[PDB]
């Protein structure tokens, strides 16, 4: 189905078109990601997280990177953290662009989809400029980013961020004031306060329900403490509130870009500890310690001390986290991925009750279910 | 980069000054012929007093 | 006044594109009538144009050649006739044509850039690049001893 | 700090209520989306003319692998197998042999793209910049056996794609 | 470049042209210049039979004026 | 000459075929979202003359984009067999080409070709929107290079 | 005589074909895309390319389908759309018809029956549901469409389509029944099954609605049928409200004016298709029975006493 | 018989289109292609089970209302009579009667989807 948002088997036991049961058979995409995680080293494990959810490229390994070096008792350089949060906010824009437009795609009108995918492609343009590829950067690594941004990249970021605020207003003009959008959306799918966090929901799902919680503010990570921004808090917990919070989060994301752009500090790009981060190419071809470390780092990987951690960041959907469990060797032992969609799709049965077959099409888009992440 | 008359039409149908800045990109971007960089050294690049046991 | 200005721009368009024959050639093959400065012309006949005044991503463009290595391509085309020196300029990986500064010429680089040979008999085939590992004991040539 | 998103009780004033009634009876906010959509129609489309026109790229782009060689002609690879040890999908298979002279490079260097991930890890793992992620995204084909290259074509790919990467690593050697 | 839209309309508008004047031209041709006479009531229909009968060639669309009578 | 006539009708058939082929709205993993990236106004799927239709009774070319799994396998073969002839299949990304990053995984079939015939293997992981848009072009060239009614004449 | 029939039928098919191009192209320009332009100049050859490829595509006959029922419906859909083009008051109508609108209304209701039958004839969920959403869609618009139709022509004098040109004459009819045209235009949107009211198709909700088992030629007759339906009923709303002047000595002067009136109005049908989300057929019968019906009575009462109000009873002849 | 000629031509022209779209464009069916569509998987097995309405109440009211509009179709001719006084009252009386029936159903629930 095009409204399936990818692949899943959603069996409805419905009379007329009132859905009585909506059992979401999941796993049609299943890759044993955590199992292949077990056999690869931490450096080889980085691209795995980049492919959990197809909406947030480096928001994921940001959680994975935070899992490793914080367990390693190592911190990234201050400049690197600013790059991470800047691109994490750009990544936050990446999901929200089709978290709302593809929502509108299944809802009906297709033009909003093509309005902002142009601007979404520009964020891909800087993505490919500063990283190796368009989507799967493998950029954010434990101990810091892979390499420095190209010269002139920030100026392009400034122009795009300058032009972007004039585009959420384009979507919001199209949809928010529209009665046709509103009627299909307002009061269609509601969660109360208690069942919201009882069902394990996170991010927009709680924020739309008025729950006063956001990971960036409550449990700041990286350099997010110094940045200043607002978190939109819903009042009804319905689809209209969540879409409105998603729109406002995009505007607040742009403000974070402005502060990040004007507060980029000088310094390096990765932790100076060469045992956790590869040394520079010039030193690797000249100095012994750089070469021997580069050889062993790119053949064994940094030895992570034994232990367990549950670092979780504010993913654009929810509280995407990883329960990294290290046995002390150069490869991880267990790594279970916390998927905000997993809880959101679990609650899909609770959301759809008395609504019709077109409304459940609205709900499975308001949680922004992605099936590489909801399924792992 | 179009006629003035339609620019009024687009500016009035959308009710906003789109001509100040547009979705498409133009020569305001940075040229892709950057001079060679001079990437900095790290804090631990000190030539002395850099024993690993202290960091 | 601006209305007839764009009308003469079209009248300039047909005139500048080699009269009627060239305009109908590019309209039906190049799918576009825009006119740009002749930035360069490689050895394969591929005609290249540059228009810095247009919006980004439509500044540098290519009119493909009608012949390449006996693979007549006047009508059909693909994104692989571009030679390596110019392929970076087309994708604006750089703001320099190879004409301004040619790449460092060395012995081993190809003299004739090729395209996807898939489907054609020149297509690649996987094969073992290693020698035999366990050679068998050769039977004796002599008859029964 | 937080910003409340959705509550604004509408004024029940005669002027304000007839605004909502006029908005309801006479579709006004409804035609607002209709009207702006007209304004966006007159915008010239942002479509490139493929393959006559190709999208913007950057020097640090990951494409098809291409084994390069020294200016003298000797291929850079020295069979350290670091690319094989790092390759997150084990797309590299390496065998080595000291043949006669200063040219023991590979018995076998097979890169398996349909297994490969295009992470580029092999490129910066190489101590001699032998294996690189080329700038050519355009290497599609019709047969599955095509999508894997042998060691020879990696050399041919590095031979055929030589000017682009030589300039690309020239511009990017300080960044990495 | 919405002026590329107009070629779609140009043929389409011309495509909508054909059944318009043709339905007038064939009516003009089959009725000899004068337009197709319509008969929504008995009086009009009873007329066409009288015009068909009086003409003497069994055509309603050929009319004899004052020269017919003497 | 009969061969001249059959060639002319041959030219009519493939030109309509390659101009008006309709990719399936089918998407599985990372490749699918980049597939709709080029459908965005930057690269304009539709300007090449194609439109997205949903059901098998609707489309021309299957566009397999994403990881193929054991559980996904029965439906993909069912939906592919459900497409009326002529029908073509292109294989997005390393994962669908064969195995991919999860080639060794227990829950991934090593190759969409192991399940469905494939015309073109478009590489990249994810393939850039440029690369696969050529893959459609290569299929247009491949559709051009046929002799369906011509081989019938000499059959 | 038959030469007039072919000149009435054949141009519509080409006009319908070129509607697919503009459908895919003005939408794209209205969507930052460039639309089909690779096939011939500016894509004008694409409608041809669609036609042969669809015809040469394999027809499909699902195993659980009723064969005779599967074939009669596509015939009914295309034939009614084509025969819908005979009675319009285009300067010289093919058939003068005392009950012009009743002929218009009767088979417009029969048109949905082809839409209706194909759903179950294909024998699956995704078409049975789409067929039943066609029931509710025509539950809504039909109960009111006759009321708007009666109201607008009650000032005309009779049901004859030809008298519309005489009735309008000096000024546009919309100037006298603008809230009726508000009623009429988007209710035609609700019968043509276009974007805001295309629940019978339902792209996102149920794959394709009453089209899922249809392939190749049956669609080609179905695609042309609903494209012919929108243009014809738009030409109906063109004369109903925007009728131009007609000089008997120069009938071609009416054609050029009428064609643009039904063409610019058509651009609207493509205009709403881009900008508006989808009505759920719940609110579709809800809206057309909650606000639409009570309102359309009021102007119907307004439009009957008002000819008696000002002694402006139109003549029947 | 002019309407018959165009009706005959119209249904004929439709029949040629289905005729050459069923024989000319090849034929190859191997069962699973011929099978019904269930978004990729195999249906539960039916398409014939009662698909009970949830709006059955409004369906019958449509019959009453679509019937009663046929009572006021003669309105354009009913205006041109010598007795527009009783014509005005009677024709008005019908519209209030439909209005009352719609109002009656509206108040006692009705139009809203029965659950
Ligand atoms: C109402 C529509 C009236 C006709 C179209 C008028 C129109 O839009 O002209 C373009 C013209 C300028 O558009 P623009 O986007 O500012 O042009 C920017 C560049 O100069 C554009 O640069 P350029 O290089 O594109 O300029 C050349 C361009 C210029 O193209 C034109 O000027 C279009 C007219 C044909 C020449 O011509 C072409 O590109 C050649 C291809 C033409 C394709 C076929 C066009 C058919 C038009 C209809 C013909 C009759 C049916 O439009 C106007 O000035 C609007 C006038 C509206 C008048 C309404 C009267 C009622
Ligand atoms: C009223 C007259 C009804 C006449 C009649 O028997 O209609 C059966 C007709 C076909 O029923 P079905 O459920 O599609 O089953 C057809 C085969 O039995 C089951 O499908 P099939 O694939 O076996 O259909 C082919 C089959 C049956 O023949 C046909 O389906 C050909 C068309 C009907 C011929 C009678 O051919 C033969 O048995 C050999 C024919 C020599 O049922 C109808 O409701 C059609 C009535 C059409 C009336 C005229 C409309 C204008
Ligand atoms: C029922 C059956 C009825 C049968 C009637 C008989 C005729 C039917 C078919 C008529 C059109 C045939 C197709 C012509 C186009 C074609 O195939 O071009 C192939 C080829 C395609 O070449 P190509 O493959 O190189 O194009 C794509 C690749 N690029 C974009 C890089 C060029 O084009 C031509 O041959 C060029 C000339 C085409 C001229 C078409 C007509 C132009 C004028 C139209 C006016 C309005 C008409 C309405
Ligand atoms: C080339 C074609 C050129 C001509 C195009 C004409 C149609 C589109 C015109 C522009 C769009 C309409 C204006 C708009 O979107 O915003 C301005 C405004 C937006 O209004 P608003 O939604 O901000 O509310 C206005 C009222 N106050 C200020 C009190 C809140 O448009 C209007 O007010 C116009 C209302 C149109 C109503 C449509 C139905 C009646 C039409 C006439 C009878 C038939
Ligand atoms: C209006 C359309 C005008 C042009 C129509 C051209 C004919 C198209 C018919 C459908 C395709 C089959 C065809 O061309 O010949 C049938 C012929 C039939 O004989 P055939 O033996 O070639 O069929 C294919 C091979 N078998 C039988 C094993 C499946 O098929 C082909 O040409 C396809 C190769
Ligand atoms: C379905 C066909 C419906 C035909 C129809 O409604 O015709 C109305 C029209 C209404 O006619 P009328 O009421 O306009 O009067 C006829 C005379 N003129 C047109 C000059 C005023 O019917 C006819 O014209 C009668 C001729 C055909 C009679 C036989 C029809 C058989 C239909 C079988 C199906
Ligand atoms: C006119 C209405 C025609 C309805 C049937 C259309 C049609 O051809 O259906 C396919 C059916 C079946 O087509 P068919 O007969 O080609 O299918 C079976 C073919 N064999 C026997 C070789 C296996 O047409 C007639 O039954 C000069
Ligand atoms: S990008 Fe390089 S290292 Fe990574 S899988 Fe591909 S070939 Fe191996
Ligand atoms: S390509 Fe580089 S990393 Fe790989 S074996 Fe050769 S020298 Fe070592
Ligand atoms: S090939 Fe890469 S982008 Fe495509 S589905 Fe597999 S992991 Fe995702």
């Amino acid at each position: 189905h095009p409204a399936a948002h990818g692949v899943l088997r959603l069996v409805m036991e419905l009379s007329g078109e009132m859905v009585r049961k909506c059992d979401p058979h999941i796993g049609l995409l299943h890759r044993g990601t955590e199992k292949l995680i077990e056999y690869k080293t931490y450096l080889q494990a980085l691209p795995y997280f980049d492919r959990l959810d197809y909406v947030s490229m480096m928001c994921n390994e940001q959680a994975y990177s935070l899992a490793v070096e914080k367990l390693l008792n190592i911190q990234p350089p201050p400049r690197a953290q600013w790059i991470r949060v800047l691109f994490g906010e750009i990544t936050r824009l990446l999901n929200h662009i089709m978290a709302v437009t593809t929502h509108a795609l299944d809802i009906g009108a297709m033009t909003p989809f093509f309005w902002m995918f142009e601007e979404r492609e520009k964020m891909f343009e800087f993505y490919e400029r500063v990283s190796g590829a368009r989507m799967h950067a493998a950029y954010i690594r434990p101990g810091g980013v892979h390499q420095d941004l190209p010269l002139g990249l920030l100026d392009d970021i400034y122009e795009f961020s300058k032009n972007f605020s004039f585009r959420i207003d384009e979507l919001e003009e199209m949809l928010t004031n529209n009665r046709i959008w509103r009627n299909r959306t307002v009061d269609i799918g509601v969660v109360t306060a208690e069942d919201a966090l009882n069902y394990g929901f996170s991010g927009v799902m709680l924020r739309g329900s008025g729950i006063q919680w956001d990971l960036r503010k409550t449990q700041p990570y990286d350099v997010y403490d110094q940045v200043e921004f607002d978190v939109p808090i819903g009042s009804r917990g319905d689809c209209y509130d969540r879409y409105l919070c998603r729109v406002e989060e995009m505007r607040q994301s742009l403000r974070i870009i402005s502060q990040c752009l004007n507060k980029m500090p000088p310094g390096e790009i990765k932790v100076d500890d060469a045992k956790v981060s590869p040394p520079k190419r010039a030193e690797m071809k000249t100095s012994m310690e750089s070469l021997i470390h580069h050889f062993k780092l790119y053949t064994e990987g940094y030895q992570v001390p034994p232990g367990a951690t549950y670092t979780a960041i504010e993913a654009p959907k929810g509280e995407f986290g990883v329960y990294l469990v290290s046995d002390g060797s150069s490869r991880p032992y267990r790594c279970k991925i916390k998927a905000p969609g997993f809880a959101h799709l679990a609650g899909l049965d609770k959301m759809s009750k008395g609504h019709m077959l077109a409304d459940v099409v609205a709900i499975i888009g308001t949680q922004d279910i992605v099936f590489g992440e909801v399924d792992r | 980069s179009a006629t003035r008359v339609i620019q009024l039409l687009r500016n009035w149908a959308s009710g906003r000054d789109l001509q100040a800045k547009l979705q498409l990109r133009y020569q305001e971007i940075s040229k892709r012929t950057q001079p060679p960089p001079k990437l900095p050294v790290g804090p631990s690049h000190k030539l002395s007093n850099n024993y690993y046991c202290t960091r | 006044m601006e209305l007839v200005q764009v009308l003469r721009r079209g009248l300039q368009q047909v005139s500048g594109h080699g009269g009627l024959r060239g305009y109908l050639r590019v309209l039906f093959r190049a799918n576009d009538v825009r006119v740009g400065t002749l930035v360069g012309e490689d050895k394969y006949g591929n005609k290249y144009y540059e228009d810095n005044k247009q919006f980004f991503g439509r500044h540098r463009w290519v009119i493909y050649t009608t012949e390449m290595n006996g693979r007549d391509t006047f009508w059909d085309v693909d994104g692989s006739m571009v030679p390596p020196e110019w392929h970076r300029w087309l994708h604006c990986m750089t703001d320099d044509p190879p004409t301004t500064k040619p790449p460092t010429a060395r012995k081993y680089i190809w003299t004739n850039h090729k395209f996807n040979v898939s489907g054609t008999p020149q297509q690649y085939v996987p094969y073992s690049t290693t020698r035999k590992k366990i050679q068998e004991w050769v039977p004796p040539s002599t008859p029964y001893k | 700090t937080y910003k409340f998103v959705n509550m604004r009780e509408p004024s029940m004033d005669m002027k304000s209520v007839t605004d909502r009634a006029a908005q309801t009876l006479l579709w006004t906010e409804l035609v607002r989306g209709l009207g702006m959509t007209l304004s966006y129609l007159f915008r010239e489309p942002a479509t490139i003319n493929y393959p006559f026109e190709k999208g913007p790229l950057s020097p640090r782009f990951r494409g098809e692998h291409a084994l390069r060689r020294y200016p003298s002609g000797e291929e850079r690879c020295i069979a350290c197998k670091l690319c094989e040890a790092v390759c997150p999908a084990q797309a590299i298979t390496i065998e080595a042999e000291p043949r006669a002279d200063g040219s023991r490079r590979t018995t076998r260097y097979d890169i398996d793209m349909t297994k490969c991930i295009y992470c580029g890890f092999c490129q910066e793992a190489c101590p001699v910049d032998a294996i690189v992620e080329g700038p050519n995204f355009e290497f599609s084909t019709e047969t599955h056996e095509e999508l894997l290259y042998n060691k020879e074509k990696l050399l041919n790919n590095g031979d055929k794609w030589e000017a682009e990467i030589a300039a690309n690593i020239q511009a990017d050697y300080l960044y990495r | 470049m919405w002026f590329e839209i107009l070629p779609g309309i140009a043929v389409m508008a011309a495509c909508l042209f054909i059944p318009g004047m043709a339905t007038a031209h064939i009516h003009k041709f089959t009725n000899g210049g004068k337009e197709k006479r319509v008969a929504h009531f008995s009086y009009q229909w009873n007329l066409m039979e009288r015009d068909r009968c009086i003409s003497g060639v069994n055509r309603y669309h050929v009319t004899k004026g004052l020269e017919n009578i003497d | 000459r009969g061969e001249y006539v059959v060639a002319k009708l041959d030219d009519l058939v493939n030109w309509a075929r390659r101009s008006s082929l309709w990719p399936m709205t089918f998407g599985l993993a990372c490749c699918a979202v980049e597939m709709m990236h080029m459908a965005a106004p930057r690269y304009d799927m539709d300007r090449f003359g194609v439109v997205f239709r949903a059901s098998p009774r609707q489309s021309d070319v299957m566009i397999v984009a994403g990881t193929l799994t054991n559980k996904m396998a029965p439906a993909l073969r069912k939906v592919y067999d459900q497409m009326p002839e002529p029908r073509y299949v292109v294989s997005m990304g390393s994962c669908a080409n064969g195995g991919g990053y999860y080639h060794y995984s227990y829950s991934v079939v090593r190759g969409c070709d192991r399940i469905v015939p494939v015309d073109i293997y478009v590489p990249g992981c994810p393939p850039t929107a440029e690369a696969l848009l050529y893959g459609i072009l290569q299929l247009q060239r491949k559709i051009k290079r046929e002799k369906r009614l011509r081989i019938w004449y000499r059959r | 005589f038959m030469i007039n029939i072919l000149s009435l039928i054949i141009p519509i098919l080409l006009a319908v074909a070129f509607l697919t191009l503009v459908e895919r192209k003005v939408l794209g320009y209205m969507q930052l895309r460039k639309g089909p332009n690779v096939v011939g100049p500016y894509g004008l050859l694409q409608p041809i390319a669609d036609a042969l490829k669809l015809v040469t595509k394999e027809p499909l006959r699902p195993g659980t389908s009723s064969i005779s029922m599967f074939i009669i419906a596509p015939i009914l859909g295309l034939s009614l759309a084509l025969t819908m083009w005979v009675p319009l008051p285009m300067p010289y109508p093919l058939i003068n018809m005392n009950l012009g609108v009743l002929f218009m209304l009767a088979m417009s209701s029969l048109a949905v029956y082809s839409i209706l039958w194909s759903g179950w004839a294909s024998n699956s969920k995704y078409a049975l549901i789409g067929a039943l959403r066609a029931v509710a869609q025509t539950i809504s618009y039909e109960v009111t469409l006759a009321i708007i139709l009666l109201s607008v022509l009650l000032m005309n004098g009779s049901y004859t389509l030809s008298t519309l040109i005489t009735t309008q004459e000096h000024i546009w009819m919309i100037f006298t029944s603008w809230p009726l045209a508000m009623m009429w235009f988007i209710s035609t949107l609700a019968e043509t099954n276009r974007a805001p009211f295309d629940l019978t198709e339902g792209e996102s909700e149920l794959v394709s609605g009453f089209n899922v088992e249809y392939a190749a030629g049956p669609f080609a007759m179905f695609f042309m049928a609903e494209y012919a339906n929108i243009i014809m009923m738009n030409a109906f709303t063109a004369i109903l409200f925007l009728g131009a002047s007609h000089d008997p000595h120069t009938p071609e002067l009416y054609t050029i004016n009428f064609v643009l009136k039904t063409l610019a109005l058509t651009i609207t049908f493509l205009w709403i298709r881009a900008s508006y989300p989808r009505f759920r057929y719940d609110q579709l019968m809800h809206l057309l029975w909650k606000s639409f019906l009570p309102l359309t009575l009021a102007l119907c009462m307004w439009h009957i006493s008002l000819p008696i109000m000002t002694a402006s009873i139109p003549p029947q002849s | 018989m002019n309407i018959m000629l165009t009706l005959l031509t119209n249904v004929t022209l439709a029949s040629l289109l289905v005729l050459i779209a069923f024989w000319l464009p090849q034929l190859n069916a191997y069962s699973e292609k011929t099978s019904p569509y269930e978004c990729g998987f195999d249906p539960m097995g039916s398409a014939r089970l009662p698909f009970s309405m949830k709006f059955f109440l409004v369906a019958i009211t449509f019959l009453l209302f679509d019937l009663e509009i046929a009572l006021l179709l003669p309105l354009p001719w009913a205006s041109q009579t010598n007795n527009l006084k009783t014509m005005l009252t009677m024709a008005l009386f019908l519209l209030i009667l439909l209005a009352a029936s719609l109002a009656y159903e509206w108040t006692q629930k009705g139009l809203e989807w029965a659950e």
